[PDB]
């Protein structure tokens, strides 16, 4: 403040006064004389000095810096232009149990070509089914597509040449960054300081290719928190769902073990992954529990209302966090909101064909109590009418 | 699949932007001869200024100072005064603006590393008499006597201390951006000190107490600093022979300042962990 | 969509083909040339054309049309919005006979002001008492009141300041009709309406003075024959609620009997009243069952949430139709929708002094089963605050 | 008085700051960050000049 580039005419007035007083004994600077040219030249020098000063001092501002003056001064602090990223998805191959497996597999999906992004087992599993996390070969959004059936480029003996993309979702592709999208994500980064909160883990685990919702542990879980001779928590576990990829939105252990090895690092406990030093954890999945919802008393409502209640129930049950009871009150409300308090609407939950399922009990009030590592998946919602009424007359 | 390198946020992937073409000419470009002759252009035109402006030759004397070449037919005019003021301008730029712009950034500071260390308020752990006992039973720079240990202030050579403070300042400025406390980000932060933290355990050590981690050297040379405007930083050795510097015999043979500063940083970062364990090993270059 | 919106790629191919067949004489187009950009613009313009046509279809659809257009559409079919109403009633004033009277009479009832509707006689009649038809001064629902005594604002010589509300009520006061209510009332006229006469009779009985709500026969009032099949009513019966005059809005039998006589006639079915020929029926009332409601766990919440929850539960119980159960799940949903899903909150429905009331039975589950011709009535909502708060003390 | 609060207030402050149970990241403090806010009892001192 109070120190900046002088006005041009002001600067030359000062230089002329200093030359007249310290050199010419006070004589005026007659124009077109040698002293006039000497004074002009000097000024010129001083103004070129101030201009260079305003030029470089600008070349050091991350807001107004060049572009290659911004790639450095940001590659020294650890912020780099993000390149075009590769899409990823899941496949499923089948063959004779025990066949030989190569490492240079490739899959042909329509016009794209994919390769295993993880390690390939030495032999096909005994069950005969193998799921793999594949990634595209060429980067870009074109890697994002919706194709379900692809072929195997390299014919391997004893393995079917027709693979199926698991869910038909290959997600994860994008394009590169420009010198203007890198400005943001740079200094807008400078005003940030990550903290390692529960929100941090919950938003970091959602990066994995094709994860749709991450939930904390359930109220039906003990949930040990101290994994050692320690005094207060160092353990953290969660629940991921792949809603539009895997059936009922649950993935096998082969997938979630990879997320656990990536997030918390393997060896686990030394912060070798994205997680902080000294925080063990695990990303666990669950197992489906089919449930049959019997909505008794909906047929006597307008077809639009019945359609709305069905589309709300089917969505509420699909999104239920693992290891959480599907209670009858939470379902009755989905009906009491649109049908109003003057309508009759009872709900019931039953097991398909009244069979027993591991980790599914019924309370005294009719709610479905679920144990950890189990998630209520909808089998079928059915409308029925047994109580007579005067709605139709 | 894209290689992956390190950053204050983890192991991010990197890339390259396209050469735009703009970028003002920087300090390297400004030259005496190149603008002393350019300042001749500010003069007027006419039969008085044309031939003097045409015959203005410029040469370099011993100490740079692009001067005029008064061959034995010269014609004293104002043109050579213009050569003078142009060369001045170049000199005063390289003596006033090049520093004070090289010194405002912790990644290019050369002569003001001490002021930067005072800005970040860096206090050393091994130099206070009341250090924590978990810092070792006897630190590398403390000799022994009946009254326990005693520390000895070390007076490093000027060049070595310059490079060491520069590395420490780079690391502190990186840490100032609030890394996440995993091993990749910590190693990236303390990287300018030429050292890396590596755990000792392999089997999952959740239950296992004493999560020990050792420090290993990445190189035996601090990247120095170039006071000039175009070149390569002169690398300096990062260690000291105790017998050369005539220090008390009880200290270690080789003393590494970067190792001690990095030890301070990593012990400060992982202090909330209740079972940590840094183990220091004598590394001979 | 409503028009067609063809596949984009196909549309652009057709545009380019037309441009090549006409202008370039059948040759393809150089990419990134003047003609390429011309083709892209046309396409954008035709896309906007499709959009404009679609919305010009939309602007003539009762359900999605601006209010102004909606009113202009409904005026062509006989539906007009309802204007604002002024309250109305009778005032009985007294004084010495022969005194002078003027048109500037204004009465102060409670906090409201009322004025003569008819022409005031020149002189007070020889009886000494004058009964005047009187309307409120401000339109809306504020003019409605339940008062019995009032004062004269403008003093008149020889006329006592005390006047009486002849009838004790001031009905009719209503506010202007909004645009969404008018939309949903217009759209109920074009759509196919089964049992049209039932809704017609209800909409006509709603016009009786001080009739606040009109309800159908509740669910606890159906009927079955010996064989075990529902019987359909051959008459037209429903309930009404005068919510701002009587206790709980339940009126004595004489009022609803007069309403029946006015609506169907005497004898009913001959078209002497409002209904058509051969339309019998009966307007009914109910008997109140007093209920106490006890909310436990509400002191843990912020005062705003407690206040709004009590208001909402009072509103719900007061507006509950006759012949309908007051279940615990409904009150609990009202509380859940405000306090959150992980809040402890328990409600209890009791009878005052634990006395037995006619037509009220407490099922095991905790509901209040209410027989026919009866209606729930909020005696008092009590909150039990046993000092429990967020931080001890 | 003296600015010293009863134990209930500081207990509520701890519950808001660290969570319940502490260290799970159910509060403002980061995950695995445990602790406690405390109060003090007064000692009346008289000063004579």
């Amino acid at each position: 403040c109070t120190i900046q580039r002088p006005d041009p005419q002001d600067l030359r007035n000062d230089i002329a006064t200093r030359f007249s007083t310290n050199v010419l004994g006070g004589a005026p600077i007659i124009p077109e004389s040698n002293e006039f040219y000497v004074v002009s030249l000097e000024y010129a020098m001083q103004e070129e000095f101030y201009a260079f000063g305003e030029q470089m001092w600008r070349e050091r501002d991350p807001r107004f810096a060049c572009c290659e003056n911004l790639v450095k001064m940001a590659a020294e602090r650890g912020v780099y232009p993000k390149p075009a990223q590769f899409a990823q998805g899941y496949v499923r191959m089948t063959g004779t149990p025990g066949s030989a497996l190569n490492q240079g597999l490739r899959f042909q999906f329509g016009n794209q070509t994919y390769e295993p992004a993880s390690v390939v087992p030495d032999q096909l599993p005994a069950t005969g089914i193998l799921v793999l996390r594949v990634s595209a070969v060429n980067p870009g959004p074109s890697g994002n597509a919706r194709v379900t059936d692809g072929t195997l480029v390299t014919p391997v003996p004893g393995i079917s040449s027709a693979v199926t993309a698991y869910g038909g979702n290959f997600c994860g592709g994008s394009d590169e960054e420009e010198c203007e999208q890198f400005r943001t994500r740079y200094l807008q980064r400078l005003q940030y300081q990550p903290r390692f909160t529960v929100e941090w883990l919950k938003s970091k685990a959602a990066e994995w290719p094709c994860v749709t919702d991450v939930f904390d542990l359930g109220p039906n879980c003990c949930a040990v928190n101290a994994l050692g001779e320690v005094v207060c928590p160092n353990n953290f576990e969660f629940y991921v769902l792949f809603r539009d990829t895997f059936d009922c939105g649950l993935a096998p252990q082969c997938v979630v073990d990879e997320i656990t090895d990536w997030l918390f690092g393997s060896p686990q406990g030394l912060g070798l992954g994205e997680a902080e030093f000294g925080i063990c954890g695990k990303v666990r999945t669950a197992a489906p529990v089919k449930l049959d919802i019997i909505l008794d008393g909906l047929s006597c409502a307008t077809p639009a209302q019945s359609r709305v209640v069905e589309e709300r129930v089917t969505d509420f049950v699909n999104r239920l966090p693992p290891s959480t009871n599907l209670t009858i009150d939470q379902l009755r409300f989905i009906g009491l909101q649109v049908l109003g308090p003057s309508f009759n609407f009872n709900v019931a939950i039953r097991s398909p064909n009244d069979a027993v399922q591991p980790g599914l009990r019924f309370t005294s009030c009719g709610d479905a109590e679920i144990d950890c590592d189990y998630k209520a998946c909808l089998n079928s919602v059915v409308v029925i009418n047994n109580n007579v009424t005067t709605s139709g007359c | 699949m894209n290689v992956l390198i390190p950053g204050i946020d983890g192991m991010v992937s990197a890339g390259t932007l396209e050469y735009t073409g703009c970028c003002p000419p920087s300090f390297a470009d400004v030259d005496e001869c190149t603008l002393a002759t350019a300042f001749v252009g500010l003069l007027p035109s006419g039969p008085l200024w044309d031939r003097p402006k045409y015959e203005a030759i410029t040469t370099i004397t011993e100490a740079g100072n692009c001067a005029a070449c008064w061959t034995t037919d010269h014609c004293p005019t104002l043109v050579d005064y213009a050569v003078n003021v142009g060369a001045r301008l170049a000199s005063v730029i390289e003596r006033t603006i090049w520093p004070a712009v090289r010194e405002s950034d912790p990644f290019t500071a050369v002569t003001s590393t001490a002021d930067w260390l005072n800005r970040f308020d860096w206090v050393n752990c091994f130099e206070t008499s009341c250090r924590s006992k978990e810092l070792g039973e006897k630190t590398p720079i403390e000799y022994m006597t009946d009254c326990g240990p005693v520390y000895v202030k070390i007076t490093y050579p000027p060049s070595l201390q310059q490079a060491f403070e520069s590395a420490l300042i780079k690391s502190l400025e990186r840490l100032s951006m609030g890394i996440i406390k995993n091993l990749a980000a910590i190693n990236f932060v303390i990287e300018p000190l030429k050292v890396r933290v590596v755990p000792v355990d392999t089997t999952d050590a959740c239950e296992n107490e004493t999560l020990c981690v050792v420090l290993e050297k990445t190189s035996d040379f601090f990247d120095g600093v170039n006071a000039n405007t175009c070149g390569i930083p002169t690398p300096v050795a990062a260690y000291i022979d105790r017998d050369v510097m005539q220090l008390p015999s009880d200290l270690d043979k080789y003393i590494w300042p970067g190792h001690m500063a990095a030890e301070c940083i990593v012990r400060s970062l992982l202090s909330h962990v209740s079972r940590f364990c840094l183990i220091r090993t004598e590394q001979a270059p």
